[PDB]
């Protein structure tokens, strides 16, 4: 009926366990995430085997659920993938086809649109998160390259399915890939990404939603969110500096909490620096991520060290009148994933793990 | 208490099959890769392949593919070299070697890691 | 597909003096990924050296080993007893590991 | 829509058996309750196991469907909790963490909204059976103190998901656990509790909602409602008197059926005098509880000596235009529970048991 | 949103089969019949055990869904049940409790409403049938007596889960049960009924909805369509006369097709004499079955004679602009059953069995 | 609400993999295919066998989900059928009955409706792919004749549940069935048609829908589309030139792009010219299938030569605004059938098969 | 590499059950239909019947109707002619050949199809 | 109920005559499908024709035999000592199989 923009933050200052969804105690996917319409969550996971390859599917549940094969819907083939929800209808995207010849498809709705073919002949890739759509415009982050070595990212701005605008970032661009992006204001969509050969700081981007550019700078601060990591505060240089333990890499999570006067910046990582184990949360208020080396405040763990990690993303719930930062992670078990939330609520600290 | 435990030695007649292996304990093994390398005592030091228990991913030097088979099982936190037609030449010590960093397959490259622990080494004669 | 030539296969220094030890590859060392490893009598080689120069934990600062493209070198400061051992380089890249011939360091 | 207020209820005089549901005889569920809308009626229940852990989560179904994995909904993680629908949206109440450190959260719709912390830093519980909304105002009964010990309660009054008044009562209020709460008239709630240490004899708390005060008295009746029983009447003193085997206890059903001049106070109580078998139900009109020692009439067995009996709960089904004041009941099984409900409809005697 | 008339039925002069539901070939349930809304068919029946007892329950899936666990939704505890839609919300009937003490509870929507208690002091049995309602006032055919001796049936009107009315039939009433209800005109609602002990003649029922009046005389048709029978034609004596092989019976299936100017009774009956299998169609169009001998026509075979009958039932399917009589068979596998449905659609001749 | 027309479709010159439906890889199904309402494609198949006979059924769910017994809806028994959406309601179609006497049931929302009788009185046999709905009138190919012989088709216009007008078209007749149809046009309908016994060449089927004619030619193309074959421009002789391994066949793809100035036409084909396996897409811009010989240009691989490739079919989905042509596969596996969607999405080549 | 292999001999005393066998080879098995014809030396062919391999489906000469039973098992590639009750008479070559086309259920008719390959025949006496 | 009665049974031939084997028809066959074999001593029959007459693959030219309702032949246009066989006709039609009693071709 309406288009969706983003609005500010329900008041609270810390996070909560929400809800698990542990479907293996009672399909096997992985990479799962969450978006959520003006009154529907929906939890989504790319297949990785039956109850990148030919049969990955994009699939979804009900948030509360638990995505067994009679209750999933199977969106699309898809070995990467996102959704969003722009305010009238559903977007789906994901990625299939040859790893050096791979296609983005989108569907919105029940229908197939557009297309986007491959750049760099290389794996294309979509964040595995989902996407953000305002006033209809819905910005996806996509990524084509190496693993190891230059993967340059490029935005697609998607309107009731179709591509309409390229968007190419400037700045330090070397290695993007599967962000975690979300709307600091109704201006700007800030991206916590991954990079997987050059260094553990996330590259930091800030898209422009009114002029359609964007800046990609690592973020600055002395704790390194990726997961294979120097210990904090180690990289020496200025904040463009590559550090070691670059190689290999994790989607992290990360929501941003919008006060009246402030933007809150949530932000999740692994308790190890070498092992996808254990899940923390922490939090830096106002600053600039491309500036402000200042070590992120930590609020608590969200996951014990004696438990998966493995990937996180945000997501926000649509309370009526406000909009709830939400951070979700794939509890990895042997490989299919589990998926713990947990939502900012109240105040008071973190109290307990998953 | 890090380390790679290999099996003594093994003397075998050609033709003789052979399978030797190596235990993991103090990392968590299943995200690791293992490398067989081989060393003739003459030699110098040959990699000859890796595995990733975990999936049971190989990868093999071109001159070994064949020649060798490269298995593990997580369930008892080992690794194993396997020969099918043991032949002489084989007279070799052979051993395990744990790369310095883990992976993950969704990390999608080739692990550029060096060998940080090693086995004892087991010796092969024939 | 990548070869490396590691140099002059046998040195001849007393305790005390500098060692340098040579690795040529055939090709281009990519990202710099040539580690070196000490192999003494009876025993399963020591990582010394990852990356083109990174030491690896509980080597002595004797050991530094600067390089790059094609052309490595692991010099160890100064020579102990200790040190006397067959040296290796290998390719630790993003393609199947390989090792040079060793370098014999003899008194 | 609009929101809801208490009806008078439908006519009829007793109770008959209405609908059970016993998924066993064909997921592991404990304390079930329900909890109706103006035309939906759920069967929320916890999650005992899978088909006081970090587990445990508040799960639904709609009455009448067996709660199958595939069928239930998991609202939120809770080892404890309730949830009411005021008329617009449903709010889903649980409590998870620490049992030193616990805390509520309130689930609105989709969204996560308040939480409250432990003020007794001891096992923070809700009551087990549905919360009571009108005009949007939703009341929860909230208690937090020693299994064996001081456990004073308080009540939370919540609006569209946000905890708005903190209500403390007054009377007797040394342990009051499990109330079961359902409205009087539209000025007042009461509530027939548990109390777990001191006596058999149900705290019984009259909440004032256009006031937000409370005091609670021990009901002064000769039938003594909890499991642990005295041999009715054999408590001695003035209504406020303690007695004899209050060490234990359980939570009971509890109903009103509002007419026009007059109040009937429905209850239930276990066959056996010590141990959580069978149940009965029993029947007082007007009167006031904490005064009025006269001996609740019986109408008859719910479920015979032979069954368990467990935990009870009241509830009721709008039903167009009056309310049907139900008393539903948790028959454990060897620990899984079927839920038995038993509604008022009709005149006559209780005619059969489950 | 409107009441339910009766309309002129779809034209076609011959049944076809239309659906199977075979749940068994891939819960046990018995008695199924079919009620329908004005968009939507639901299948009913009654769990004879699980995937006269105090387990029995009515339930219920969308016609053209397996009656499966999960599928299915339990209205209410029910050894004995009917169910029908008023035009806004949906009525459910059932009878529990003891064989010579069984309670009538009614259901609208999802409350509980009236009861109705037992007035012979034996089993108190409802149509198994689907129920008819006109304006609002459903009515229900209901009787309470000895399987083998006398037992009076009487009609309730119902009107939004109320009982406003008792219907007492005049007319030969000594023994009626099971009776396949439905409309032959706006004025009128007629029966084909059960007598399971004196007669192999069906009792038929003519109710007027106008004066709510009722008188029952056997039918007159030399076709005897009970289970066990005479050899037809073979009961001498005056139209009311008895017959033999009365000892036992069946329920039959019986719709009406309403034409402009003519009214079609369609009754089904089983192939064998004395077993209940098979089962065929027999039609006759206009005439009085309390004075009228004439053989009912053949239609066709609509259960072949090597295959189980059992119990049919008459139902209606509201096409948009008229209605689609059908008549459902129950085929009782070894004890669960198939629904076999069989609709008037199109001219011809019956073509096929099930 | 509204009645559908067809419209232009979505811009495009490609296909690519959309879906693929494979339930045995975690009820045996044949010959399924899709149709699509305003807001809902449904997967409907018949069952082949329990999870031509009397059990068969027509089946369906929704788009996406896996078709198991408890997701699936039965909505008629039939041995043959299809269904379509005319913009208010589903019609669904099915074929049921002996084989020199079957009938053709039509059931419209919930009811069933006509009937069709046999004419040729050998099977009775309708397109096994979607009807065409055009302001409320469902076109319907149906045939009945000789599997080897002559078998000639007609169509049925069907509005509302009743066949109203009975097309006799003209041409070349003697074995037309199984018809992939769907609009050129307002005005036209146009099929692509098996032949089993005396061609490799489909019949071509011309509907005039404004005046209710149609004529039946044999496709001109040197490429040949039914399964058994001759090599590619191997048949001598005019258009309509019958030519060898004409023993046989299969139903193939076959859907429309409506450009406003443009007509493409997307055929789909098996990659053996003997066995059912593989298949490819094809497409002729323009033309007149019944007399341009010009070979159709492959788009690319659908089904690899190792996948079994059997029958195929066109649909279409509503993208709001734009029509999406679609050809899905039928992948028989062993007999149980997966279904392989490829939609028109996109340019470039199609990249990758299934 | 396209063939029928046959059974080499047989020979039974009367009574005596009698099993025979085709394997095929280099065609997709499950979809061909397969005959046994049978030549008494003296005497031209005549077909016994058919089978489709894949679901089983047979079809017999009236003659030899409750006769002979054909069956098929496409698990190893193969078919099978079977006697009870072996009489004498059944002194024959025994052949199996499969039609020159491919047949699916859904084609409804009865294969008009020739025989493109043939085994070399298994010699059954008696 | 199809009955293929071939005819001469004998022909006495020599290399580089025509022969003519003819094969008559109880009933029209339907279609034309009278296939032609060729059985030489000790081996499994050759299909030679399919339909009424097309030829099979590998088979040469010689073969041709054109025909129509129930009167059809099989012409070997010369005869050459590779082709001294026992020919057979064939019904192959939607009906179960039938072959004739099969003509010999002398020298
Ligand atoms: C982003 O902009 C939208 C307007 O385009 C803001 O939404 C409006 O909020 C006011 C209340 O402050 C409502 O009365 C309007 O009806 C809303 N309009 C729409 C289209 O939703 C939104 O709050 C802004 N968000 C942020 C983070 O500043
Ligand atoms: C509680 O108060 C509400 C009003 O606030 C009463 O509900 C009204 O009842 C009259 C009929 O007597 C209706 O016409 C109104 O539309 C109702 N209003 C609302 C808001 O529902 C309700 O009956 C009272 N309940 C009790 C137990 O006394
Ligand atoms: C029974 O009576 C109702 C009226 O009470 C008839 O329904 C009407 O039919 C006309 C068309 O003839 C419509 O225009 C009206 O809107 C209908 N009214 C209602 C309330 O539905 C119905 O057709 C009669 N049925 C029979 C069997 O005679
Ligand atoms: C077929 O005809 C219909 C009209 O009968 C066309 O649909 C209309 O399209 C215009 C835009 O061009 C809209 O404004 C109208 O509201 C539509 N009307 C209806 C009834 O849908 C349709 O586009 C034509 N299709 C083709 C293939 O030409």
């Amino acid at each position: 009926p309406e288009w969706t923009y983003p609005r500010l933050s329900c008041p609270g200052s810390t996070f909560q366990k929400a809800l698990l969804i542990s479907p293996h105690r009672f399909l096997i996917i992985r990479e799962p995430f969450v978006a959520c319409g003006p009154n529907e969550c929906k939890h989504f996971a790319l297949t990785h085997y039956a109850a990148r390859n030919k049969l990955r599917h994009l699939i979804s549940v009900k948030l509360g659920k638990i995505p067994t094969v009679e209750n999933s819907i199977f969106h699309m083939a898809a070995w990467s993938g996102s959704a969003c929800h722009d305010g009238k209808e559903w977007t789906y995207i994901g990625v299939d086809g040859p790893d050096n010849n791979a296609l983005l498809k989108v569907k919105y709705g029940e229908a197939y649109t557009d297309t986007y073919h491959s750049y760099a002949n290389n794996i294309l890739r979509t964040q595995e998160s989902a996407c953000n759509c305002i006033g209809g415009n819905c910005y996806l982050m996509i990524t084509d390259g190496s693993a190891s070595g230059v993967s340059e990212c490029r935005f697609l701005k998607i309107r009731e399915g179709r591509i309409i605008k390229e968007i190419f970032p400037t700045g330090r661009v070397k290695h993007t890939e599967e962000c975690t992006c979300g709307f600091a204001s109704n201006k700007t969509i800030e991206c916590a990404c991954r990079d997987n050969r050059y260094t553990a700081k996330r590259p930091f981007v800030k898209l422009n939603v009114e002029t359609d550019t964007a800046e990609i700078r690592l973020m600055c601060t002395d704790t390194y969110l990726d997961t294979p990591r120097p210990n904090d505060g180690s990289i020496t240089g200025p904040c463009e500096s590559d550090g070691d333990k670059g190689s290999g890499g994790i989607k992290g999570g990360f929501v941003h909490q919008r006060m009246k006067s402030k933007i809150g910046r949530w932000y999740s990582r692994t308790m190890s620096k070498t092992e996808r184990m254990g899940m923390g949360l922490y939090v830096k208020y106002g600053g600039d991520p491309w500036a402000d080396s200042d070590a992120l405040a930590f609020s608590g763990v969200m996951v014990p060290m004696k438990e998966p990690g493995w990937y996180s993303f945000g997501f926000e719930i649509k309370d009526k009148k406000c909009d709830v930062p939400c951070i979700g992670i794939e509890m990895v078990h042997d490989h299919s994933a589990a998926t713990a939330i947990y939502c900012l609520m109240g105040s008071g600290q973190l109290l307990w793990d998953t | 208490g890090l380390q790679l435990v290999q099996s003594g030695a093994e003397l075998k007649k050609p033709g003789e099959s052979l399978k030797i292996s190596c235990q993991g304990s103090g990392y968590t093994f299943p995200i690791y890769w293992i490398g067989w390398v081989r060393q003739i005592p003459g030699k110098g030091l040959e990699w000859m392949g890796i595995i990733y228990p975990g999936d049971s991913d190989t990868r093999y030097s071109p001159s070994f593919e064949g020649q060798v088979t490269i298995s593990a099982d997580k369930s008892v936190t080992t690794a194993y070299l396997q020969w099918s037609s043991l032949k002489a030449s084989d007279t070799a010590m052979y051993y395990c070697a744990r790369h310095s960093e883990p992976w993950y397959p969704d990390h999608r490259f080739w692990p550029p890691y060096p060998f940080d622990i090693w086995g004892q080494g087991t010796m092969v004669t024939v | 597909e990548i070869v490396l030539t590691q140099s002059p296969g046998t040195l001849s220094l007393s305790p005390g003096e500098r060692a340098t030890l040579s690795c040529r590859s055939s090709q281009t060392v990519s990202s710099g990924y040539l580690a070196w490893y000490q192999q003494k009598r009876g025993q399963a080689p020591r990582l010394l050296i990852y990356g083109a120069s990174s030491r690896a934990t509980g080597i002595p600062d004797r050991f530094s080993g600067s390089g790059s493209g094609t052309d490595f070198t692991l010099t160890i400061s100064r020579l102990e007893p200790e040190d006397f051992a067959v040296y290796f380089c290998q390719h630790h890249g993003t393609s199947p590991g390989t090792f040079g011939g060793g370098t014999k360091v003899e008194i």
